[PDB]
């Protein structure tokens, strides 16, 4: 199936608290595999997955030199944007970037992206054509003109279509056996009182990997796509995820409801209901 | 323009009184990235709270997981308190064993 | 492999 290599980059100014913080995090198929953080005593890209330990010192040096170089260039960018937006030197501001390639099973580029934000709002992005830019505001028009003159889209496209794709292939070779792991959700129903003649049934999905999951409650074979409470999917903290969905039902009618759990790791969706303790 | 943190407080494993566990405070959907997170037991700051490295999502908002070791009891109260510039006062969210 | 970013 499809794969991806993305870097999420953050630079945050901190007037009166020292130099700006620069963090770069790399992801393979949405999994963190390298990280650089300018706030370390000796800033360097570090492996964040065991399978990256294989890369020799020349790799880590080359990567670290790019990070330190861009740390300093992003420091300047922060000052540049203070001018573009006519802002004071006393406030903290953020530049964020998401860059990378999604490749299909056939090894062709499905999507290449390069998206910037300033203070949490869209700034500039490379278009789907990998040739032109979308500037979100007046300030980003200045950057756009600089980049169209510099032929930046062509340099970036080469990275996205070439370098990125080729390095993704290399990382996947080392990481595929680890990245492939999926943990299917284990599910159970809990029972809680409500006022009067109602009870809450809460369907739990625990221990699952890829975060993506759907929980539904049904009465008969019809989904209760309203009056059902749920939580955002959340990390257990051990690399697995949690979610729940609850419904309010009549006291005595608990056995009329069934919870449905849908996950990519499940060959068939889970079916369960409230069962009182053994 | 700033985004106000969403908070969930929850245990890593189903809680059983007397059994060691981990309490999580998952904080999402906030910008700027500067944030202050404390975990509290019976109203008092818990000293050893570990923090994940901060990450961000495709909507640009930041997220972080605070966690601490704890052994729940029938009556001990746990909370997570979060201070962020998007809010006029720190937000305290209580752990509900059933959620 | 990190992209070497241009300036704004």
């Amino acid at each position: 199936g499809p794969h991806s290599l993305r870097y999420f980059v953050t630079a945050v100014s901190r007037p009166g608290l020292g130099e700006p913080r620069f963090i770069s995090v790399g992801y393979v198929d949405n999994t963190e595999f390298v990280r650089f953080d300018s706030d370390a005593e000796n800033p360097r890209y570090e492996p964040r997955a065991r399978w990256m330990e294989q890369e020799g010192p020349e790799y880590w040096e080359r990567e670290t030199q790019k990070a330190k170089g861009n740390e300093q260039s992003f420091r300047v960018d922060l000052r540049t944007l203070l001018g573009y937006y006519n802002q004071s030197k006393g406030g903290s501001h953020t530049i964020q970037v998401i860059s990378g390639c999604e490749v299909g099973s056939d090894g062709r580029l499905l999507r290449g992206y390069q998206q910037y934000a300033y203070d949490g709002c869209d700034y500039i992005a490379l278009n789907e054509d990998l040739k032109t830019w979308t500037a979100a505001d007046m300030a980003a028009l200045i950057t756009k003109h600089k980049w169209e003159q510099a032929g930046e889209a062509e340099r970036l496209r080469a990275y996205l279509e070439g370098t990125c794709v080729e390095w993704l292939r290399r990382y996947l070779k080392n990481g595929n056996a680890t990245l492939l792991r999926t943990d299917s959700p284990k599910a159970h129903v809990t029972h809680h009182s409500r006022p009067e003649d109602k009870v809450t049934l809460r369907c739990w999905a625990l221990g699952f990997y890829p975060a993506d999951i759907t929980l539904t409650w049904q009465l008969n074979g019809e989904e209760l796509i309203q009056d059902m409470e749920l939580v955002e999917t959340r990390p257990a903290g051990d690399g697995t995820f949690q979610k729940w969905a609850s419904v309010v039902v009549p006291l005595g009618k608990e056995q009329y409801y069934t919870c449905h759990v849908y996950h990519q790791g499940l060959p068939e969706p889970l079916t369960l209901r409230w069962e009182p303790p053994p | 323009i700033q985004k106000t943190p969403q908070i969930q407080v929850y245990s890593r494993h189903p809680p059983e009184n007397g059994k060691p566990n981990i309490l999580n405070c998952y904080v999402t959907q906030f910008h700027p990235p500067h944030i202050e997170i404390q975990m509290l037991k019976n109203g008092k700051k818990i000293p050893k709270v570990e923090m994940s490295d901060m990450s961000f999502s495709k909507d640009w908002s930041f997220y972080i997981l605070a966690h601490t070791e704890f052994t729940p009891t029938e009556t001990d109260t746990y909370a997570c308190r979060v201070k962020h510039d998007s809010m006029a006062e720190p937000k305290t969210v209580y752990w509900d064993r059933d959620m | 492999s990190q992209y070497y970013y241009n300036s704004l």
